[PDB]
């Protein structure tokens, strides 16, 4: 069924890997592809996802370098070496509900911008809670391998 | 279809019963057997005039009438009174609530009009004097399920409800 | 006719099994369970009657010439048998669900495929022309099963949608509104389309590592990790023993088949791999 | 389980938008992530009595919660501290309404006039390691969806 | 009478225990524990074998020719092993309690599941008949939990209420306030529903983050961080020891099992999550 | 004996200790001490081992191979570990009183509770099995307090009343007669039911809020503001280090478990914690 | 000790009902509990004659016949045609097993010396013949089971599972 | 040191008593207490001649005898047939333990010759017996304790367990 998921895995980390320009900011990601997939199916989706956003300090041109890493490839994510890494983390589970049309592609960006519809999606995944956690299960776990093994100290 | 009516606990007499015979079915809305009294009714907004217990409508939120709305219909006479309301009893404030009502009831309470003589300055009603405190229990109690009296030894709680429970205003005027 | 009459029955697993078939199949397993032409977890005809056999010898150690008639007398005696086992076939494995409240809710559930169903309808339609005690009461609900093939079915369970193995998300329809379930187990029984259903199975199946420890220094052997493969409990195989006409038989479906309820097929019973139960569908219909 | 992932939604969203003022939104931010420690720390009574201090609730402040109970368009008004505390006092009434804790009827017959609010406290002091145990997951998350809805200053 | 002697036992943890990977599923865990084929912790008996083996040769180092012949011989093996170890269901786990109300408060009490008292007496039904022994004083008592099944029930404490592993509430019906405890222990015992039961037992298992700090910088190593699954103290599992008549079986039931009490089953063991205490059905009645 | 030695001690905090469990979404503290099985605080033995064993390597670095033998080597570990270490289960806490009801005036108490003694039972009875070595003296005070369950008992005092860590009464029945001082000092113990107890426990935990301050503007940070969690100073936590006989374990508990004082636990070693003293039960009475 | 006797299930006269008795009190081993017939009793190497019905016991294992056990003593009329046995529980052919045994049997079977005048050759016998699955359900389910022809019954499953399960082998002479 | 007899529970005739002494102080090893029996005695190597019951040393392992331990002097008047053993606690072989001993023990058990006249033969033979387990209820226990039959109602208790408990081997000749 999955066998796909692997493929996206190698496409949303590779956009990842590269909007990541501090050296920092890749091993600050491998902290969290490690942490936040186990964090998923034990905590719950949503739990860990609040947590995410919590993390990710979001409301910046940040925000809209997520919308930019959607399409583009020269994008980059600023900020702390913790905000990155946890937004980046952010654009992971987001890159996939896009992919497999979990959640509509224009509904996911237009409210990445409009602050009044940010609490519509958070209340949109609160319903696919239980249909996202099954499916994302191979794609985050296959983000966890590449991290550790592309990731890597100097 | 439910007929239910409004009688509560003042110090007054003119509440003794005040309106004539229980529906005859075997369904009320306050319990009174293990905790006391049970699902005691509290409307807001209303006194009790010191005598004649019909409730006067006033405007703060700070006036209340704490009684038994029970199973009947106003004295079977003119209905010149009483508010004659329906409601799917989701929307009347109950204290210390039990099991759970699920049906809309039509209720009737001891209404009087404004009264626009003079103002009403409310005066907080609390209940005491023991021996009414019987006597309220061998005036309105007693009557309305005649399972109390009779076969309780929980008279003892019913003596102290009224006045732990019931606590009101009176325009005294 | 020479096969008088055929006692079908259900082969639930109490503990897992272990029936094993050398290396015959690659996945990563060293020693793999008993396959079957198109994949699934079966036990041969032949290791069946052999542990039956073996068992059986030993509890009824007495009537042993009433067993060798009937299954086959292992000694250079070489009289023809009386009875015979077909394959046990897959018929339900246990599967993890999480529903979304979509139910009463469950934990575990019952999972097969339209391919298994079809085979076990070939063993049904097969024996109904000798069995005058004729099981269509339940071969009716394989055939209403079957009609209502391409689609993920639950049977009895009004789910909707549920999560199997965590991994695989199905959304369910009923039969056509409702029918009584085969296992008497207050479980449901979905049945998956054969490419959902086979992944869905797959995971179901347990394959586990097992080490060999140097006992003085309590590490691990060099090439002393092998890779196992069991089917869980409370696992439904189902299969049918068909037997000659005989006077033999008679005694043995009468006196020998009432009193077996559990039995140990397959091997590793130091682990506790073979302990299985027999349900005879002649009373659980 | 993540029913309080929702009612934390709820409450936020109407919080969110009763706060009109972003420099009000701030100072809510920040009750979000003390507040809840403090809790941990000191307790629910303790908290609550500061929260409900800070929160200057008169009777023009009582309307704007007991409205916002029911309606989505109130609005909370006072300077960044009053409202980011009476903002949070929302949100924990919220939660004891939405929860069965309080009958919601005697809470805003409570919050209204004069003196059953000292029965109000009275009753959640008697409830207090009840409430403790179970906003522990809501008030958190309002902690988290605050952080993240809300700029920082 | 398949059966020589059969042997029920607890398995109470002292310390954390950890019994390691074993599956073939990738899991977010990195040394995640045994699971059941419900998701539940377990001991797979191939664990059971190895560990009790290794401890009995050397506790009991003059009988080492009684526990080759239970348990099998290790370099060559001329013969099978005579005593079967069955995988340890889970039976009870601890959770951390807020009692609502009641005349004796609690911290933490015994969870247990439908699901998981099904298990059990399957085990003990069939174990029963594959034996001359007879448990029916357990089977009673879980034959009486499982009939009020689908009901959450505290054993015999008066609770009615509760918030277990700090996020989830229930209400608790009373069963008969006169049946004695399964296990001595004056912590009471909930038998959950299955659901509630399955998220409120994932709460009480550890996981662990564990680290290899650098000698030379006092931080982590190079990717040196792992995670790690751990079952808590005073967790109750259930197994059952059983074996084939052979002069060494008697001797096996007589001094061996009756001088076993402490066992150090699992891995982790440097760092003490091993040590577990074995209670005999035969005595904790 | 399983284990050659069996050394039982007490973990003494010198200053406030912090062992970390990392952050997690369910905390609401940014870096929480690592936690029990019901909710005390504790010192994994993982933390326990790693931290005395990378001690005793620059502490003795002639005994690299004695303590590589019983603590494991670290570069090409071709075995296993002879030494054991076990969870330190918190023992007594340092808790603020109100001496009400009495004129001798104290300031802190040491508060424990019954399940907390509960868990040192069990290490007791345990390891007086695995070794030869028994613990009566301690053993028997244990068990002199358990009999006295079910209400709250102070050891070495008078009280008959406080009020513990600012909000918690309790209504203390001094002891039968006495028990002479488990943990020698003239600050008396209480010991707690647990609910009383969960509560006292937790107000007496340290929680601190820390900033990151700006290298050229004097400012915080931008996020730079995080909270930890320490254990008091003079908290005890109690252990066992368990052998098996090399050789190695001899010379490990004549020579090494001898010079053992003072050790450093857990992190924010900069900010002075983690400072600790191992006092050994062997030497305790 | 308990009294209890077997009447078998034949497309035969002169079982219409033999037992002359019911429970007398409440307890039996067969049953009709809404999802068939439970804890059929079956016995091997015993033959009917439809003459005057009863069980001849042949000496051939492959022979059966089939029926049910109700509570009670012989017809009373004879009283010497019936081989009463005291057995334990496990030691029956029961067919579908619902439940436990009292462990205590003491049952009455239809007899007859073998009556060796004639060789004796029985025959599969099935009872279908759906005309005469009413008259015995009329003769039996009803005069040992009122409940049947009561409130509640499945006549798609029990008005045709005695034509599906009950059979015997017949001397056809 | 302590007189403490060894008393098999078997199905047998003269398993009475054969024993004219009782407590005589106030120590006891099995005991009854609203669970069941506890630290039921098990000797391995023996079997019991149900023919005058008393334990013949076979060299089996299989072969053993569930019996109680009653505290009294081996009845002071045969004092030849009894084996006679000073034993520590941590070598008895108890079931259903429930607190440990006086670590020096002096067991009496019912001894006889290994009678080298027939070959061995030992039969695994249970105590259920409903027809007997009420003899030696009345018979081996209640003689022993009384306590049984004066405040412990738990009587079906402690014939629940010895359907369960004692499991001996006979020579059944």
């Amino acid at each position: 069924l999955y066998e796909e998921d692997y493929k996206l895995a190698l496409e949303a980390f590779k956009k990842v890997f590269n909007a990541l320009t501090h050296y920092g900011a890749k091993q600050a990601f491998r902290s969290r592809a490690r942490d936040l997939v186990e964090e998923i199916y034990n905590s719950g989706f949503i739990p860990t996802f609040f947590y995410i956003i919590s993390k990710a300090e979001l409301n910046s041109d940040s925000l809209d370098s997520l919308i930019s890493l959607f399409s583009s490839d020269n994008a980059i994510l600023r900020g702390s070496d913790e905000n990155v890494s946890y937004s980046a983390y952010l654009f992971i589970i987001l890159y996939y509900l896009i992919k497999r049309g979990i959640i509509e592609q224009k509904f996911l960006i237009q409210a990445l911008r409009c602050e009044k519809t940010r609490l519509d999606l958070i209340d949109k995944l609160y319903n696919l809670a239980p249909i996202i956690s099954a499916k994302i299960r191979t794609y985050l776990l296959a983000i966890k391998r590449l991290s550790e093994a592309l990731i890597e100290a100097r | 279809s439910t007929q239910r009516e409004y009688v509560f606990i003042p110090i007054t007499n003119s509440i003794t019963i005040d309106v004539k015979i229980t529906i005859g079915g075997s369904d009320h809305i306050t319990n009174i057997d293990e905790r006391g009294i049970h699902n005691v009714l509290v409307i807001t907004g209303y006194a009790v005039d010191e005598k004649n217990g019909r409730l006067v409508p006033t405007l703060d939120p700070c006036d209340y009438v704490k009684g038994i709305l029970v199973a009947g219909t106003p004295q079977q006479a003119q209905s010149n009174d009483f508010l004659t309301l329906k409601l799917p009893a989701n929307k009347l404030y109950l204290i210390r609530k039990k099991g759970n009502i699920s049906d809309d009831l039509k209720i009737y309470i001891p209404y009087s009009s404004p009264d626009a003589r003079n103002s009403m300055k409310t005066k907080p009603v609390s209940i005491s004097d023991d021996t009414i405190v019987n006597n309220i229990i061998k005036e309105v109690f007693d009557k309305i399920y005649n399972i109390t009296q009779k076969e309780k030894v929980k008279i003892e709680k019913v003596k102290e409800d009224i006045k732990e429970l019931f606590s009101y205003y009176a325009l005294e005027q | 006719p020479y096969y008088a009459f055929a006692e079908p029955f259900f082969i639930h697993a109490i503990t897992h099994l272990h029936v094993g078939s050398g290396s015959s199949v690659e996945e990563e397993i060293d020693l793999p369970f008993q396959r079957d032409e198109l994949g699934y977890p079966t036990i041969y005809a032949s290791s069946l009657k052999g542990a039956i056999k073996s068992f059986l010898l030993k509890e009824f150690p007495d009537k042993r010439d009433v067993i060798y008639k009937v299954l086959g007398e292992d000694e250079n005696p070489e009289e023809a048998s009386l009875g015979t086992f077909l394959d046990a076939i897959l018929f339900a494995i246990p599967s993890r669900i999480i529903e979304i409240d979509s139910a009463k809710p469950y934990v575990w559930v019952y999972v097969t495929t339209y391919e298994l169903l079809k085979k076990v309808k070939l063993y049904l339609d097969s024996i109904s022309q000798l069995s005058n005690a004729s099981f269509s009461n339940l071969k009716n609900k394989i055939d209403t099963i079957l009609a209502k093939e391409g689609k993920n079915i639950t049977l009895d369970s009004d789910l909707k949608s549920a999560i199997l193995n965590e991994d695989f998300y199905v959304e369910l329809e009923a039969l056509n509104n409702k029918i009584p379930s085969i296992i008497n187990a207050g479980v449901p029984l979905l049945v998956l389309e054969d490419s959902i259903g086979r992944e869905v199975i797959n995971r179901s199946l347990i394959r586990v590592r097992r080490i060999r420890i140097d006992r003085d220094k309590k590490v691990v052997e060099t090439g002393g990790l092998w890779s196992e493969e069991y089917v869980p409990m409370k696992t439904i195989f189902f299969s049918v023993l068909l037997g000659k006409e005989s006077k033999e038989s008679a005694i043995f479906a009468s006196c020998i088949l009432r009193n077996l309820r559990y039995v140990i097929l397959g091997g590793k019973e130091t682990i506790g791999k073979g302990i299985v139960e027999l349900r005879w569908v002649k009373d659980v219909i």
